[PDB]
């Protein structure tokens, strides 16, 4: 069967933009918490969320009108010029090759939304609405102006709408794509933007943090709101050899499970035998597992759930399992992207990076979560978790080539 | 390994089943109605709605007070995809059954109720909770998965009136790396207020108010040599391209060609080639791209869906129903080619080509 290794990364962060910033911040345990100012929170009682802080579109995007994508968009053709650059493909590399562009989301433009629907209120008239935005929002684009951007036509453009697991899907889907032997290129990732709706529904379930995000932690009580894009340049083996590509990481296997049983809580069983079809996709033993990168949101829910389906997998050893979310916050649809990334500079650097915040690990999550600093490690082969609403669950792991 | 349709279901400005579907469309019935006064005020008092759909007539009492249109309209389809007209089991599933389901952006009744709910309450985020688990975009495929116990793959794809294709697309790679036996595979879309005046808002300056349809279409997928049904179809190839030089003709062109080579087939074999027939400028250079591409015979085999309106996310499945009624009706489709195509706003084209058995 095909290899299929990793040549680029694209990063947009909240703790870091391109994947120098990005191991970075991850190496040093950088929290992206800071004030929201994408929109109003006047009587939300709070006011934080993990925004890109420094965004400059103009430095990644040369070809689509910015008023042609709200800030999900922007964040993922951002991110996919960068993960190229990265990768050393130019636009005329990248040309004529038949390829697959994959976006994960949760919300989209959920923000142009809310922009949308205010020009309908303040007028009572919903032909005050811009059409600009309407254009705009549906989550189809995200993956189309990507092709647009590197001038790719020859491309299935599939944005991926599984929710907080999107990212997960997405890398797995340019894994069989490349597999399959119909491409030998995938552009894969996640991007979400920061919008009132996101936050409104984390308030409204009690699921947002009153001051930091602190994953397995006794005393944790939820989640910050964030936001940016992964992307990840998927190639053959075989293509990347011949162009001389530099790898940073091999795709060993995903795996895909619905829990069946809820339409928002999580799921043990779910989550168990999502990481049991990784691990047999993968070809590896839970024992060569060096750490498991966890959803791991910071609820008490989330939490106590994966750690048991760990447990359960692990066999009552499991490896080092750490929370990207404690310095990202739940970056939604991206969050596994930015997290896969994350496993691949972990493989590639030899590190792993720390579960923030950490005060007192919860007793019912018997795991060494690599507290507040990152450690040196022999890391070969890493697990990547995601869950989501509606019992979708994607498992991602990686090795060294 | 050939992935094979093995069976079809739909909901549908024509009703409920695949049975209403058929009979509609060889029919030409038309299908506009008055829009409810319920639904408040419109760009277009016309609409193409599922005829006598009420959620909690279909589905029950429990769970079904504040569910979206667009998870019930799914949740029907599945129940004519697996179960028979009695609610007997028809199609045997397991852990290796996927669901795939394509969309444009869910249900924007549901996000746009709770935005307003936001901006108009109290507080912001004092919104109508027992609203919030029917939002997500994979509520409808995760729903679809909890009706019928399906634990396996579970995959949501946006894209509009192309996303049917990608999703099939998704379940021919999937199944074809052993990830699933069998998949669900379709699209939808809900009738609503928002989605008809964001649709306004977004059509080219001064376009007339479209006539919009909704609805839903979903197919069983097997391996040719596993499959517990005989096919009603191969899929033969399914190719996308990216309209970046805003030359949707071109676009369809190029994508048909190489689905036709992919699948080993000339043009003059093309038996029934479907369109997805957007109100638009995109949607006529689709048709005369095919007009000059394909036998006219083959654009006049299956009878127009123009009178459902625009279905959005159904298109591609609505029109892959088409074809398989078609080829069901003429005992002649046995081994010949068929072509179902669509282009979306957002620039994606695809173009499936079936050899149809039966």
């Amino acid at each position: 069967r095909r290899r299929v290794v990793l040549t680029g990364f694209g990063v947009i962060s909240s703790i870091g933009t391109g994947v120098e910033e990005y191991t970075a911040g991850l190496r040093a345990g950088r929290s992206g918490a800071r004030p929201i100012t994408r929109f109003d929170t006047e009587g939300f009682g709070q006011n934080t969320a993990c925004e890109v802080p420094d965004f400059e579109p103009g430095r990644w995007i040369h070809h689509v009108p910015l008023d042609d994508m709200g800030r999900a968009g922007q964040y993922a053709v951002a991110a996919a010029r960068m993960a190229v650059d990265d990768a050393g493909l130019t636009e005329d590399d990248l040309g004529e090759r038949q390829a697959v562009i994959t976006v994960g989301t949760t919300d989209g433009e959920s923000h142009d939304i809310a922009v949308l629907l205010e020009q309908e209120l303040a007028a009572g008239d919903p032909e005050a609405m811009d059409p600009v935005l309407a254009r705009r929002i549906n989550a189809g684009r995200l993956s189309t102006v990507i092709a647009r951007e590197l001038r790719m036509p020859n491309v299935e453009a599939t944005t991926v709408t599984t929710a907080c697991a999107a990212g997960n899907y997405s890398v797995g889907y340019g894994l069989d794509s490349i597999r399959s032997g119909e491409v030998d290129i995938a552009l894969c990732g996640g991007a979400d933007a920061v919008c009132r709706k996101a936050f409104a529904l984390f308030k409204r379930f009690g699921a947002l943090t009153p001051d930091v995000v602190r994953p397995f932690d006794k005393d944790r009580q939820g989640i910050l709101t964030g936001e940016g894009a992964g992307i990840l340049v998927l190639e053959s083996l075989e293509s990347a050899l011949a162009r001389g590509a530099r790898i940073h990481a091999e795709v060993l296997g995903y795996g895909l499970s619905c829990d069946a049983a809820h339409p928002t809580a999580p799921n043990r069983d779910g989550i168990a035998r999502g990481i049991r079809l990784a691990l047999d996709d993968a070809g590896v033993e839970q024992e060569e597992i060096d750490f498991i990168s966890a959803h791991g949101t910071g609820t008490k829910a989330n939490d106590k759930t994966e750690s048991a389906a760990i447990v359960d997998v692990y066999g009552d050893a499991p490896p080092r399992t750490v929370a990207v979310k404690s310095m990202l916050g739940h970056s939604m649809g991206a969050a596994s992207a930015l997290g896969a990334i994350a496993c691949g500079l972990a493989i590639e650097h030899g590190f792993i990076p720390p579960t923030i915040n950490h005060r007192e690990t919860d007793p019912d999550c018997p795991l060494d979560v690599v507290p507040n600093r990152a450690v040196e490690a022999d890391v070969r082969i890493v697990q990547n978790n995601s869950s989501a609403f509606a019992g979708n669950n994607a498992v991602l792991i990686l090795g060294t080539y | 390994g050939t992935p094979v349709i093995t069976g079809w279901s739909a909901v549908s400005p024509y009703g409920i089943g695949r049975a209403e579907f058929a009979a509609g469309v060889r029919a030409g019935a038309k299908t506009a109605v008055k829009a409810d006064a319920g639904l408040g005020p419109l760009p277009s008092s016309d609409v193409c709605t599922v005829p006598g759909f009420d959620i909690q007539e279909q589905l029950g009492p429990r769970g079904t007070a504040k569910m979206d249109r667009l998870t019930a309209l799914a949740l029907v389809a599945s129940d004519g995809l697996l179960l028979d007209a009695d609610g007997n089991r028809a199609v045997a599933t397991d852990e290796l059954t996927g669901v795939v389901l394509g969309i444009t952006m869910g249900s924007l009744e549901n996000v746009t109720d709770f935005l307003r709910q936001s901006y108009t309450n109290a507080r912001p985020f004092y919104v109508d909770a027992g609203r919030i688990p029917f939002g997500s975009l994979n509520h409808a495929a995760g729903a679809t998965a909890i009706r019928h116990d399906l634990k396996g793959p579970n995959t949501t794809v946006a894209g509009g009136r192309v996303s049917g294709l990608l999703a099939l697309n998704y379940a021919r790679r999937l199944m074809g790396q052993g990830r699933a036996t069998k998949y669900l595979v379709g699209s939808a879309e809900e009738f609503s207020a928002a989605h008809a005046w964001f649709e306004h808002t977004a059509t080219a300056s001064g376009d007339p108010a479209p006539l919009l349809g909704e609805g839903c279409g979903l197919f069983l997928v097997e391996q040719a040599e596993a499959a517990e049904r005989p096919p009603l179809a191969a899929v033969l190839s399914v190719e996308t391209r990216v309209d970046i030089d805003d030359d949707p003709g071109a676009a369809v062109t190029a994508c048909a060609r190489r689905a036709l080579r992919r699948a080993g087939v000339d043009a003059g074999e093309v038996w029934a080639a479907v369109p997805c027939a957007a109100p638009t400028a995109a949607g006529r250079a689709e048709h005369e791209a095919l007009a000059a591409l394909v036998p006219a015979d083959a654009l006049s085999r299956v009878p127009s869906m123009e009178l459902l309106g625009d279905t959005g996310a159904a298109s591609a499945s609505f029109q892959i129903a088409a074809v398989l009624a078609a080829a069901e009706a003429d005992a002649d489709s046995r081994g010949r080619i068929a072509l179902v195509c669509a282009v979306d706003r957002d620039g994606a084209v695809a173009v499936a080509v079936l050899r149809l058995i039966g």
